[PDB]
C-alpha cells in the first residue's frame, strides 16, 4: 500500500529491496510500467563505521 | 510478468523481454496472423481428422 518489498513467487515472505537480491540493467525510459523507489545499499552502514 | 517468468524458465533474463516487449508482441501478432492464411489456403493440415 505504501512501501515496496520483494517476495518469492509461491509464498508471501517480504524482504527489503537491496542491491543483493536485485540486478541493474539498462535505464528508466525503456521498461513499461516502472515505478520509483529507493534501493538500499548494505555497504553504507559499513561506510559510516 | 507472466512472459518474463516464461523467459526466466527458458533461461533468458527478464530485461530481454522488458526491453523488447513491443517487438515480441509484434512478432507474436504476425505469427498468429500467418495461421489464418495457412488454414484458409491449405486445407490438407486436417488429414488426421479427415
Ligand atoms: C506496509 O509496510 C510498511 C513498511 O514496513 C509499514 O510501515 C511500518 O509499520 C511499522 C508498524 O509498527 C512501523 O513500526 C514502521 O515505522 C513503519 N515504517 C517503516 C518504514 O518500516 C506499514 O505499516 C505497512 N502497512 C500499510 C497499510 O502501509
Ligand atoms: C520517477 O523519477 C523521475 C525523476 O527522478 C521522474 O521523471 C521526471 O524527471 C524530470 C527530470 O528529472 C522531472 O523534472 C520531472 O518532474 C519528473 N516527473 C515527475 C512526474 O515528477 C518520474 O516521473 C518519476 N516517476 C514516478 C512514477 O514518480
Amino acid at each position: 500500500g505504501t512501501h515496496w518489498f520483494v517476495t518469492q513467487r509461491n509464498f508471501y515472505e517480504p524482504q527489503i529491496i537491496t542491491t543483493d537480491n536485485t540486478f541493474v540493467s539498462g535505464n528508466c525510459d525503456v521498461v513499461i510500467g516502472i515505478v520509483n523507489n529507493t534501493v538500499y545499499d548494505p555497504l553504507q552502514p559499513e561506510l559510516d563505521s | 510478468m507472466q512472459m518474463a517468468y516464461r523467459f526466466n524458465g527458458i533461461g533468458v533474463t527478464q530485461n530481454v523481454l522488458y526491453e523488447n516487449q513491443k517487438l515480441i508482441a509484434n512478432q507474436f501478432n504476425s505469427a498468429i496472423g500467418k495461421i489464418q492464411d495457412s488454414l484458409s489456403s491449405t486445407a490438407s493440415a486436417l488429414g488426421k481428422l479427415q
